[PDB]
RNA sequence: UUUGCUCCACACAAUAUAGAUGGAUACGAAUAAGGCGUCCUUGUGGCGUCGCUGAACCAUAGCAGGCUAGCAACGGUGCACUUGGCGGAAAGGCCUUGGGUGCUUGCUGGCGAAUUGCAAUGUCAUUUUGCGUGGGGAUAAAUCAUUUGUAUACGACUUAGA
RNA sequence: AGAACUGGCGAUGCGGGAUGAACCGAACGUAGAGUUAAGGUGCCGGAAUACACGCUCAUCAGACACCACAAAAGGUGUUAG
RNA sequence: CUGGGCCAGCAUCAGUUUUGGUGGCAGGAUAAAUCCAUAGGAAUGUAGCUUGCCUCGGUAAGUAUUAUAGCCUGUG
């Protein structure tokens, strides 16, 4: 129903977001998930850094290379929520996660591409007030992320021009009003009314 | 400009005489008044006019409007529906954009192929003119 | 245990060589169904007086609806119920439309409170109070003022389709 | 004509399965649109088809369809189950399909 | 060689019992019942609503 | 069983045909067919005897000139009956109204 | 080495495709608050308005969209051109100038459709890879062997040789 | 380690309990359509991110019979009594 | 080139089934309510009244049970 689908990872609560991201894929859906940075995680920041840090002791022991490997930055802390939703072992799965791109800060092609939000992954909808939670960003920073800063950098410069971009396009639509109303209740615009339009 | 500027968040209260748009069943889309409060997430409702019965309702099913009238705490359907009538309740409603949206909502989905049909020819023939008067100013 | 329903159920012992036509008792039972209530009236027929009811009757079931169902009142609840240590009484207030209501809302409360399931209960006496301010909880007695009037902060709409192109507003 | 399209878009999901067993035999099917068993009850009977593209050409075309029907709905969500003439590949899991408006009885 | 049943297929429902005929012809699946007058005693009342 | 269609032929290509009821969506809108003659059509006039013959031609004509007089008296329906029928984006069928 | 080689147009045989079939439609932010409009002291400001879903918006008529005559605009859109700019997070895209040109369903005409016989089976999307035309374009190294010992079990490494 | 009655395993697959002799459900010719059981329906995974009233915030929360343990003792956490 | 063989669509049926729409009856406190009538009555006390305060708009207490809102209980 939409050839790939952007999501605006802000404000959402990880598993609840991977569930769905992870559904819609198995399903054919491309999906591209954006601003993995700013995304929640229910339970106050101590809390998660603790978790992080027990999945961090783990490793095989007699050649860490072989075993559990630990991704830090946020879109990877998604996607291994994400994976463990995934029969990943199998031909299907391979192919789901294939339909998948996950990144922090929205980077070019999407910079200009309209996302969206996932309503019943949306923390501020979901969380009962007042309930701590994590900021995935902070979290990852503090397990070893290296960019948080860099992104920050790069997404208030996005930011500034996407302002530009918007007062322009808040303009043209009052252009668009001034030549609206000279129509606006012309005949077939009570006639448009009519049908419903 | 030296006053206290407090932001004051302005919410639909439950109150009696608070009138509410019922969401979900059998009484669905219909307008009630909320006659007595039940507790924290229940409600005596009554909507003599639109045909809703006289019921406790949840809070959850029933989506409070902003309009309000004058009614006296706990009033059986017999005045309910002379203070409604009284309070030009029904003509508020109608005249809000919540109303009149969910009739054009309503009407769209009436249309017939040909009507929609139609509708494309007219939106076409608005359109030229728009794009017209668009590219002179 | 569904959808309570109140009913008078009235029993005798059965009929005997000295006692040809015996006492007739009655009680109130809130259950789901006829089935259910005929059996509770034998449990505590059983507990009160000594009838079993291999040596009784049920001489009539009939549904008590409730007076004026669409007034809402203030319930005086009165409770025996059994814990992992101990048995007690209680009372509770409930405001509602209905016995019934009460009823219903009184055995969940129970049950989320003090974890009580429908069995460990007992109940024992429910009854309208007639003058407010013999009101005696405070979580009904504050639903009592004049004029009373709250918000409903923070209000979630619950969404349909599963992507939307707007950042959801929480502002009823 | 932009549009030339008479048929509602859909998603073939899955073979009917339990937890560990699944059946080749009848397919569910996510219909673009349709969000209940109440809607779903529209398309029952209605014609499914996956259309394929292969190397070796048969009818002078390279394309190719596998022919089924909506046979009764899923779930709670709209989801709808199908027989195909000849069961649905497995690899198509995810694959679009297509639910016609024959048998109509509009 | 195929058993048919007669809550369908009126005709082995008409082989099996007739009067079904005039049951149906007749309507009385519904019927009415005549209005009468008896009312409960006051004791009956006294005590449905006691306590 | 089938139905006798017609389009008519001047007004979008569409013959004087059979088609099966199963197979079409009857809307909601309908043209008056009171001064249309539609008896000689049959099963056996189109039971097949490449080239066409003039009978069929002729009776198309004598058919549609009535139909598109009755077809033109109201506003676009001429014009709707020449465009073709397809589901636009989003629509639901199930639902529709047509 | 004797085929050459690379780049732009469309051309032909294979080849593959996790699955086109009107449009992925760009603020940021808060949610016990905000969006849009409008005014101003340009701000924790004034007034107005909105939500209760995208059930939107845009596009959508024409042999899978033919041929043809005009009217009213001077708009719309597509294709190659052209004037300025902007974009480095993977910018590989965006805004803009001036014409040209196909179409234009904003509107009024003149034709065409059948017999594909009552559904099957009827738009063809893009990957590669070989050859083919003609146009522009460029005219190298690596390995073996030999040699150094900053290296070395063997390969490998590091040097050197027209 | 050793008896009692019954039901099992052994000799028996099948659905559930991730896993598993013995639990729950249910016993088996080749198949079609339907309905279920025990058990489940965020995603892995077929099936409501269903409805409703409460309770709970754990810098060691908790999450389902058999079953993969916890006690005496204590808290001005918070809820009801 | 028709007839076979096979495959398919529609129609009318039979057997099994699943999912809707709608008609007529029965019971109960011959549902309970609402509604109507009447009796009584209270407060989260409607109107008036009294009273300081007042921007003379109205306010706050006191009185007063329908009045310039209404509600509750019984009976019918
Ligand atoms: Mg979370
Ligand atoms: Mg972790
Ligand atoms: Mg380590
Ligand atoms: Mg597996
Ligand atoms: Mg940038
Ligand atoms: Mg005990
Ligand atoms: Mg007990
Ligand atoms: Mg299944
Ligand atoms: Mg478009
Ligand atoms: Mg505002
Ligand atoms: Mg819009
Ligand atoms: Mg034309
Ligand atoms: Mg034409
Ligand atoms: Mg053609
Ligand atoms: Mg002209
Ligand atoms: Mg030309
Ligand atoms: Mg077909
Ligand atoms: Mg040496
Ligand atoms: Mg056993
Ligand atoms: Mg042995
Ligand atoms: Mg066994
Ligand atoms: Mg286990
Ligand atoms: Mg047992
Ligand atoms: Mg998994
Ligand atoms: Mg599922
Ligand atoms: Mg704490
Ligand atoms: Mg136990
Ligand atoms: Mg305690
Ligand atoms: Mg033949
Ligand atoms: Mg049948
Ligand atoms: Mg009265």
């Amino acid at each position: 129903v939409e050839p790939v689908v952007v999501i605006d990872g802000k404000g959402h609560l990880v598993g609840r977001l991977a569930s769905v991201v992870a559904k819609q894929l198995l399903n054919g859906q491309k999906i591209v998930v954006v601003r993995a940075e700013e995304l929640n995680i229910s339970g106050e920041f101590f809390r998660n850094k603790l978790k992080y840090h027990d999945f961090l002791r783990k490793a095989t022991a007699f050649n860490k290379t072989r075993g559990p490997f630990h991704f830090r930055a946020p879109s990877r802390i998604f996607y291994k929520a994400l994976r463990g939703m995934v029969s990943h072992k199998t031909a299907r799965g391979k192919a789901a996660l294939e339909r998948l791109k996950v990144f922090e800060g929205i980077p070019p092609p999407y910079d200009k591409k309209k996302r969206v939000v996932v309503p019943q992954a949306l923390r501020v909808l979901r969380l009962k007030p007042g309930r701590k939670y994590t900021t995935l960003g902070k979290l990852s920073t503090s397990v070893g992320w290296k960019y948080e800063d860099v992104v920050a950098k790069l997404e208030a410069k996005r930011k500034v021009s996407s302002a530009e971009y918007y007062a322009k396009k808040r303009a043209f639509t009052k252009k668009v009003a001034s030549a609206n109303a000279t129509a606006a209740e012309s005949d077939v615009a009570k006639q448009l009314a009519a049908l419903g339009y | 400009s030296t006053d206290s500027i407090v932001k004051a968040s302005n919410w639909r209260l439950v109150e009696v005489g608070r009138v509410v748009l019922i969401k979900k069943g059998q009484s669905a889309g219909k307008l009630a008044a909320i006659v007595e409060i039940i507790d924290q997430k229940k409600v005596l409702i009554d909507g003599p006019k639109a045909g809703v019965p006289r019921q406790a309702i949840n809070l959850g099913q029933v989506v409070l409007t902003p309009l309000t009238f004058a009614l006296p705490r706990g009033a059986r359907t017999a005045t309910v529906s002379k203070k409604w009538a009284a309070a030009a309740v029904c003509e508020k409603w109608a005249a809000s954009s919540w109303a009149k949206k969910i009739a054009q909502r309503e009407r769209r989905a009436a249309l017939t192929d040909f009507e929609r049909f139609q509708v494309m020819v007219l939106r076409k023939q608005k359109r030229y003119t728009v794009k017209k008067a668009l590219a002179k100013a | 245990m569904a959808h309570f329903k109140e009913y008078q159920v009235i029993g005798r012992r059965l009929p005997t060589e000295s006692v040809p036509e015996p006492k007739l008792f009655r009680m109130r039972i809130f259950a789901s169904n006829e089935v259910i209530a005929k059996s509770r009236y034998w449990y505590f027929l059983q507990k009160l007086h000594k009838v079993k009811k291999a040596s009784g009757e049920i001489v009539s079931i009939n549904q008590i609806n409730e007076a004026h169902p669409t007034k809402v009142k203030n319930f005086g609840v009165w409770v025996r119920y059994d814990s992992r240590s101990g048995t007690h009484n209680m009372y509770k207030e409930i405001r509602d439309v209905s016995r019934v209501a009460a009823v219903e809302t009184l055995y969940q409360d129970m049950a989320a409170r003090h974890r009580a399931r429908f069995r460990s209960i007992h109940i024992l006496k429910v009854a309208e109070i007639e003058k407010t301010a013999d009101v005696k909880r405070q979580y009904v007695k504050q639903f009592l003022t004049k004029d009373l009037k709250f918000p409903l902060p923070h209000r979630v709409q619950k969404s349909t389709k599963t992507f939307s192109y707007k950042r959801p507003s929480t502002f009823y | 004509a932009e549009s030339h399209r008479l048929y509602v878009k859909g998603k073939h999901l899955s073979y009917q399965r339990s937890k560990r067993v699944n059946n080749p035999n009848v397919s569910l099917i996510k219909i673009e649109g349709v969000a209940t068993p109440q809607d779903a009850q529209f398309y029952l009977g209605k014609r499914i088809a996956y259309v394929y593209r292969a190397s070796k050409e048969v009818r002078g075309s390279k394309i190719r369809v596998m022919w089924g029907k909506v046979t009764r709905t899923h779930g709670n969500s709209g989801v709808v189950r199908a027989t195909f003439r000849n069961n649905l590949p497995a690899k198509t899991f995810g694959a679009s399909v297509r639910i016609f408006l024959y048998p109509s009885n509009i | 060689v195929l058993k048919k049943n007669p809550l369908k297929n009126k005709q082995v429902l008409l082989r099996l019992n007739p009067y079904a005929k005039v049951f149906a012809a007749e309507k009385l699946g519904s019927k009415k019942a005549e209005k009468t007058g008896t009312k409960p005693a006051a004791v009956f009342t006294e005590t449905l609503k006691h306590d | 069983n089938t139905l006798l269609i017609s389009g008519p032929f001047k007004v979008n290509g569409v013959p004087l045909r059979r088609v099966n009821a199963r197979y079409v969506i009857a809307t909601s809108t309908k043209v008056s067919v009171e001064g249309v003659n539609v008896e000689k059509f049959n099963v056996e006039y189109f039971a097949k005897e490449k080239e066409i013959k003039a009978e069929r031609v002729e009776d198309q004509k004598v058919v549609d000139k009535a139909l598109i007089a009755e077809i033109k008296k109201t506003p676009l329906l001429k014009q709707y009956l020449s465009a073709s029928f397809s589901l636009k984006n989003g629509d639901k069928p199930h639902m529709l109204k047509f």
